[PDB]
């Protein structure tokens, strides 16, 4: 297994700011697609072990 | 006031190799026990760098084209002072370092030179040890001072028996010129040597000039010490630097040589 | 409540069983902290408008100026001055603003002439002497100074220039003396019909009508922006705040961060501290020399640990590798808090029997619902 | 031999003890 | 300038050269208070400044 990660997509595209956030807003969906992508991983690091 | 000495004809110029001298802190910030790689001007390493030696005296001017490596193994102080420009006339502010035994003096006036300018230690003239006035004549148009204590002091080690090599970086950049330093004690009888040591940051100016050329001044029908200095130009580069635990730049690769 | 953020992100009203992701959570700033250089080499305000004698406006004086700090505090403050008037900033905004080069013109003039130093006038004072350009962006400073300059006699010593040849040009000078050509006629000598000699000088006496009274004048001139900056108005700076997150500011190294005092020691030159990654991690306080590590302002996702909703609507809130200790900034009443290899897990107990893992916690713990 | 901008690095179930022990 | 404009000046259309701030979208200030330029606070219909 490797080193599981997760990420904040707000916080590494957005970090402090609102003004970032809204155009964001834009794209929708993509932040918790890689979210789940990441977290999928994550589980199966754990099952591998 | 012109003391002219057209006395030594224009000669061929001396090459050195310039090993792994020259680099310099690239920027205020602190890293330690790291590989950093950056792009700045520095000197190529292991090039061959302009040699002069100081009946041993010599006093050339010179172009300037983005930055310089200038250093020195010399021993009691005979090298002095600094002249950059872009004419040497007063059509251009052109800007002077002037040190003595302590002082430094940095001033910006449009001076009006001389063919042959440089300060000798005086005596007479006015009277003893006068104002660093010689070179020139018109200050009238003073657009800067600045001025400050020890910026090439003496070291011991048992009274400087040795040479100590004095390196200097000279830069213009966004309308700061700027300096970086180092002094050492070294055993050397004709060329820079091999061996790594770092130029730290040493003063910081927004002349905001247009810079062209440059002519190191020098102390003296008339007697002085005698001693090398050495011109390099820096280049567009990319240097890989291994900063140590301490955050000091410890050893450092040229990517291109 | 935390049950409801699982419902609305997972888009469902019963929910299964297991640990499931919502927002993260992130520390808020406590406050903001300007740290700046101390207000240091003052500019040379004391000789500019407090030298004691002023030029006459005909051979009116220009003080060069550079490498300095300009504070206005003392300045527009004080009511030392009837007639303080910008052109081209607030002058409240002058300490918040930064200057190319600068060149303090300082003379005496009438007060009814005062007026025509103000940009795009007509009258021997700016049609002779001086001319302020139609785009003038420094500011002017003048006062009454009947009780400085006025002699019993008359000060004669200050004078204005009567007669020229022509309106000259803003910024032009003269110290011309020669005489001026009234008639059609040359002039020859020194004097003659028609004949004048160009400048006259003031009868400021402390019995003058006010306008007719002297007034000091400088003028802030300034050309900008085209060349570094060697003059700028003072940066105030604030007290240092420690083992809080706040929003910082070094010397302009703006961010965010829990500063906390760092063992690192940077050689004399340098102030601030990069990474690996090149990402500030330290910084040197520009007043009280010492080095401070920043430590980015406590963060990590909420997850909320559940039973199916199909069995029960009680819950539990894993801060993923948040100290307790940093919680209670937010259910920070407590009352069932643990803290683990994971993070900080809130409304849970701890039980010392090793169950099988039922839903997995992380780092050695799971959790489960039970008697 | 062996958080920032918002990424994290999360711990695995199976903490080095547990994986002696099942070892 | 037909319908709206006369030799003299038509004084009657104005505009705002002064504000707290920038004005909100489809915001309307009817006000008429005294703005403060300078430092000093101006009770009453007029002041220095
Ligand atoms: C020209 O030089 C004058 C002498 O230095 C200077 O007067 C000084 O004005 C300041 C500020 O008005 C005073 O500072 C004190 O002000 C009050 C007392 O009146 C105190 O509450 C403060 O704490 C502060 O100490 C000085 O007392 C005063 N100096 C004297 C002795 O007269 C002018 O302001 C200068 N003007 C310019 C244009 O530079
Ligand atoms: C070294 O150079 C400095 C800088 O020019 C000299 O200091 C000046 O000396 C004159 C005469 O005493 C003063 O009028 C200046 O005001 C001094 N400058 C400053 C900034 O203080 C110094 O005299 C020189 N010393 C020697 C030994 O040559
Ligand atoms: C040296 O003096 C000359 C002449 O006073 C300066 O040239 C002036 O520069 C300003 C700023 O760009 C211009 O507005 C003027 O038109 C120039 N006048 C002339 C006659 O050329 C020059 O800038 C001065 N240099 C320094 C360093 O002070
Ligand atoms: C970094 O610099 C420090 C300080 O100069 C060095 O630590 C010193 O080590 C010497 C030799 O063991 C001791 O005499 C000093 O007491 C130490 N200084 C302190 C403040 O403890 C350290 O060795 C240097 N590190 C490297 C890699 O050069
Ligand atoms: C900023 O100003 C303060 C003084 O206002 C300087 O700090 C002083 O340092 C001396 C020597 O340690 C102490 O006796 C004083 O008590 C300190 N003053 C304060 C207010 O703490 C400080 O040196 C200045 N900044 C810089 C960079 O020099
Ligand atoms: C959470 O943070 C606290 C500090 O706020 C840690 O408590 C410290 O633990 C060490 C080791 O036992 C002691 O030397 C300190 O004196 C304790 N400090 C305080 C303020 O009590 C605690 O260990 C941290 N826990 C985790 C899991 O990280
Ligand atoms: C160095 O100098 C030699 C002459 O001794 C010359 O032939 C050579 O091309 C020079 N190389 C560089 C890189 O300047
Ligand atoms: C030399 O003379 C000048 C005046 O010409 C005087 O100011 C200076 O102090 C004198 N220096 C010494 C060392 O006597
Ligand atoms: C000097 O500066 C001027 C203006 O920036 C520029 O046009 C000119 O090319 C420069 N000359 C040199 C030799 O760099
Ligand atoms: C779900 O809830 C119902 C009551 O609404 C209960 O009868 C049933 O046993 C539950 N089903 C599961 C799968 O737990
Ligand atoms: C569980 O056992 C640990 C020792 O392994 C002890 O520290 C703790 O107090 C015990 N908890 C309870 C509730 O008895």
């Amino acid at each position: 297994s490797m080193t599981k990660t997760s990420v904040d997509c707000t916080m590494y595209i957005c970090g402090d700011s609102t003004e970032c956030s809204n155009l964001l807003l834009q794209y929708g969906s993509f932040c918790t697609q890689l979210n789940r992508a990441l977290t999928g991983i994550a589980v199966e690091q754990d099952k591998n072990t | 006031q012109c003391v002219n000495l057209r006395t030594r004809t224009q000669l061929p110029p001396a090459y050195t190799n310039s090993f792994t001298r020259g680099v310099y802190y690239p920027d205020k910030v602190f890293r330690s026990s790291v590989l950093h790689s950056t792009q700045d001007l520095f000197l190529p390493f292991f090039s061959n760098v302009t040699w002069f030696h100081a009946k041993r005296f010599d006093n050339p001017v010179l172009p300037f084209n983005d930055g310089v490596y200038f250093a020195s193994t010399e021993k009691s102080n005979i090298i002095r002072g600094w002249i950059f420009g872009t004419t040497l006339d007063s059509k251009t502010q052109s800007l002077l370092i002037v040190n003595n035994a302590t002082n430094v003096v940095i001033k910006v006036c449009e001076f009006q030179f001389c063919n042959d300018p440089f300060l000798d230690v005086y005596y007479h003239k006015n009277n003893k040890s006068w104002m660093e006035s010689g070179v020139y004549s018109s200050a009238n148009n003073c657009t800067f001072e600045y001025v400050s204590q020890p910026f090439l002091m003496d070291l011991e080690g048992k009274q400087g028996n040795f040479k100590n090599l004095r390196e200097f970086v000279f830069k213009n950049i966004d309308g700061y010129f700027k300096i970086y330093s180092k002094h050492t004690p070294i055993n050397l009888v004709r060329d820079l040597p091999q061996g790594f040591s770092a130029l730290e940051p040493l003063v910081d100016l927004p002349i905001g000039i247009n810079i062209t050329r440059f002519q190191t001044l020098l102390a003296l029908g008339w007697t002085a010490g005698a001693a090398a200095y050495y011109v390099g130009y820096l280049q567009p580069r990319t240097f890989l630097l291994k900063y140590n635990e301490n955050g000091t730049i410890t050893d450092a690769v040229d990517c291109a040589l | 409540d935390p049950l409801s953020e699982t419902k609305c992100t997972l888009k469902s009203f019963t929910v299964e069983k297991g640990i499931y992701q919502t927002s993260n959570f992130r520390v808020q700033p406590t406050e903001s902290i300007v740290r700046f250089p101390n207000i240091t080499n003052l500019c040379p305000f004391g000789e500019v408008f407090n030298a004691t004698r002023f030029a006459s406006v005909y051979a009116w004086n220009r003080k060069r100026i550079s490498n300095c700090v300009a504070d206005y505090s003392v300045l527009y403050n004080s009511a030392s001055f009837s007639t303080f008037k910008c052109y081209g900033v607030s002058p409240t905004k002058l300490n918040d603003l930064c200057f190319t080069n600068v060149y303090a013109d300082s003379f005496v003039i009438r007060g009814d002439e005062v007026r025509q130093i103000a940009p795009g006038q007509t009258g021997k004072i700016a049609d002779y002497n001086y001319k302020l350009p139609d785009d003038f962006t420094g500011c002017v400073i003048a006062w009454n100074s009947n009780n400085l300059d006025s002699k019993v006699g008359g000060n004669y010593n200050y004078r204005y220039r009567l007669f020229r040849k022509s309106n000259l040009k803003p910024f032009e000078r003269d110290i011309s003396t020669e005489i001026y050509q009234a008639g059609s006629k040359p002039c020859n000598g020194v004097e003659g019909f028609n004949c004048y000699f160009p400048l006259q000088s003031y009868g400021f006496q402390p019995t003058n009508g006010v306008g007719y009274q002297p007034y000091r004048v400088v003028v802030l001139s300034f050309e900008l922006l085209h060349a570094p900056a060697t003059v700028c108005g003072p940066k105030k700076s604030t007290n240092l705040v420690k083992n809080k997150c706040v929003n910082f500011n070094f010397n302009g190294l703006t961010g965010t961060g829990v500063l906390t005092e760092s063992n690192k020691k940077f050689l004399p030159f340098q102030q601030f501290g990069r990474d690996i990654a090149d990402t500030t991690d330290a910084v040197r306080d520009p007043q009280t020399l010492e080095i401070l590590d920043i430590t980015p302002c406590s963060f990590g996702g909420v997850s909320v640990i559940t039973p199916g909703t199909n069995t029960s609507n009680q819950v539990a809130v894993l801060y993923q590798g948040v100290n307790c200790t940093e919680v209670p900034v937010a259910y920070s009443t407590g009352s069932n808090v643990f803290q683990t290899r994971a993070g900080c897990l809130i409304g849970a107990e701890h039980v010392n029997n090793s169950y099988e893992c039922d839903i997995p916690i992380g780092a050695g713990i799971c959790a489960s619902y039970q008697t | 031999t062996l958080k920032f901008n918002g990424l994290t690095v999360l711990p695995p179930l199976l903490t080095d003890e547990m994986i002696a022990q099942y070892t």
